[PDB]
DNA sequence: GCCGCTACGTATC
């Protein structure tokens, strides 16, 4: 989009050369675990060339997983509010801090992958 | 057609 | 100061002759020719109130050279946990006498001779339910007793309350109910608003289906939330300079709602 | 001595411009032009209060000769199960007169003339849900009665409180609200607490990320909570001799909790 | 920017 | 009239 952005899974995206290609296609690379961040590629000579590694702006010091950004976004749908970075972030911190199995799991889950690092 | 002001109404009653 | 005298004419009130306006007096008109009591209902933003209002401000008190007055229509509006006492001090009140200390009885009593002196043939009670339990029995007697038509005017908990004394309920048993605008109800009022109420320099189209859209997710067909939302989009819009509302100016107002 | 000079400034309390102090005082002025009701809602540490009282601290009252004094903005905190008459009694006095012994049609009678001559436009409530269910009716006469804005501030149990009853539950629909801080405004108001509240001999660099994390997890971004960490903090550090706050000293306070 | 004592706009208040 | 985000239908482990 014009003024060098991107949508994606309700979160808004801004990149370091992006504004150039306003109108343009491009392939996004993304990690389920932690889509903060998307590395932006693009056609050139019927080739993907490497492009940049877009943000999602005011996240750059936060991690959101696929499934949060999905699960935040359906609550954030059902209850109504406005679609913006924050407001997603929002409708996580409250569910996180506040339990359900499949939470309950994912931290056990999480803690193994802990241990791998 | 006709719509009134509240406050000439309250002027005009008794 | 042409942007001052808006705010100051837009901060107040209006009646508009409305379908829903007009059903209620020519109802009451025949309550009063026939001396029946009956109740008025409905949600709580339909207007109810103004309706009646514009009821009493027709049907003006008549002047004889130094007897009381003759008055067709009274209204009256109780405060909280009202007792027998506190709705004949009102009536006797607003037939123009100062109430003397006295028992509940010499209210009665005095209450009776005014409303009979001054010709009433209609009684109006709005928020009925802030009367206690025990005054519907001086109700049921002014009625009974008085060639008098008791109109009760509440929303949905008043019938909650009157189904609780089998005498009044039996009595009260005819009803008119006020209803919320739909469909091309909703979207001729909208117009009446815009070249009746309002009166911006230019118009600004509020039926269209853009404008519809935004109007109809912000007031659910409420008169008292059509009027509230356009009065304050257009104090708002004329403090910002524009002769309109628009698409976004209006949004602005109905998010907060 | 230095230090209990300093010492004595940490325990006190001051109000900083906010964005949402600011916000509110921009939407409450359109509300005392309007004359129109509305609520202000959010959680119990947002600093609702704060930004309540320094709008009764904007629009002091204008004394003029030996009239009363002309006070636009009203306001008030109840008692618990506040009833009719308490309410009256804490209007009269906030408006400096005396209440002497009567009934509660007295109450109310006096209340309508001190609002009426003395020129109030704006009624604030704080901790609406102390109100016993039946005040609402004297809240909701006063507002349509007379040209007085009133405004409810509270908790989410408010609503919980005001959706059983349709009548108020439409008065007072306009609601603005109150949230927490995060991301770029948490951070931000961070370097405010410590360049405009603690001003500390040197700097402690708050806004650093390991700071920043303490503070997170310690704060949940209530600015209640922002203001009350680095007090207990800064009187730590103060008062065991250091010329700033560190990772060590503020992991000890927030472990508090 | 000028920040308030709370105490102060107490003691000017009317 | 054109376009990123939701929602329903179908298939398989
Ligand atoms: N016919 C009308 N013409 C103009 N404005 C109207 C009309 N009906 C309602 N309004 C406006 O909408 C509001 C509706 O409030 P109103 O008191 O009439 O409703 P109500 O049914 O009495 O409410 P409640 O039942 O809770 O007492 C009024 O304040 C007025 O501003
Ligand atoms: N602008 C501000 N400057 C300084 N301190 C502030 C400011 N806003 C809020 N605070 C602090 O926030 C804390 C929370 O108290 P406050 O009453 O403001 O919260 P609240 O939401 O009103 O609480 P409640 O909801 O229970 O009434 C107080 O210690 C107050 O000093
Ligand atoms: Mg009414």
């Amino acid at each position: 989009q014009r003024g060098g952005c991107l949508q994606f899974q309700n979160l808004m995206y801004r990149g370091e050369y992006l504004a150039g290609y306003a109108g343009e296609t491009v392939n996004l690379r993304f990690d389920p675990r932690d889509i903060t961040t998307i590395l932006v590629y693009r056609q050139e000579n019927n080739q993907e060339v490497f492009l940049t590694r877009a943000h999602a702006q005011g996240l750059e010091t936060e991690q959101l997983a696929l499934d949060e950004a999905e699960a935040a976004s359906r609550r954030l749908r059902t209850a109504g509010k406005t679609i913006s970075n924050q407001s997603l972030l929002q409708e996580v911190v409250d569910r996180d801090a506040l339990k359900e199995r499949q939470k309950l799991e994912q931290t056990v889950l999480r803690s193994a992958a802990v241990d791998e690092s | 057609i006709e719509v009134w002001d509240y406050e000439q109404l309250r002027e005009e009653y008794g | 100061e042409w942007l001052q005298a808006e705010i100051a004419r837009l901060k107040g009130k209006s009646i508009v002759p409305l379908q829903q306006v007009k059903t209620l007096h020519d109802w009451l008109d025949g309550k009063r020719k026939a001396r029946k009591s009956c109740r008025v209902v409905g949600e709580s933003r339909t207007g109810k109130t103004v309706a009646c209002d514009a009821y009493r401000y027709r049907h003006k008190p008549q002047q004889e050279a130094g007897r009381p007055p003759t008055v067709p229509v009274v209204y009256i509006r109780p405060h909280q946990k009202c007792g027998p006492k506190d709705l004949f001090k009102k009536i006797t009140e607003y037939l123009k006498y100062r109430v003397t200390k006295g028992t509940v009885s010499d209210f009665r009593d005095r209450t009776i001779e005014v409303l009979k002196g001054c010709g009433v043939e209609m009684l109006i009670i709005d928020e009925a339910d802030r009367l206690k339990p025990e005054t519907f029995a001086d109700v049921r007697d002014i009625a009974e007793d008085l060639g008098i038509a008791v109109v009760l005017v509440g929303t949905d908990r008043l019938d909650a309350v009157i189904k609780r004394d089998e005498q009044v309920l039996e009595r009260f048993r005819a009803h008119l109910r006020f209803g919320k605008l739909s469909g091309e109800d909703f979207k001729n009022t909208v117009e009446m608003w815009e070249q009746m109420v309002l009166k911006l320099p230019v118009s600004s189209n509020l039926k269209s289906k853009e404008m519809l859209r935004i109007l109809t997710s912000a007031t659910e067909g409420y008169i008292g939330r059509l009027d509230e939302i356009l009065r304050e989009a257009a104090i708002r819009s004329l403090s910002r300079g524009l002769k309109k509302i628009d698409k976004a100016v209006l949004q602005e107002v109905a998010k907060e709602y």
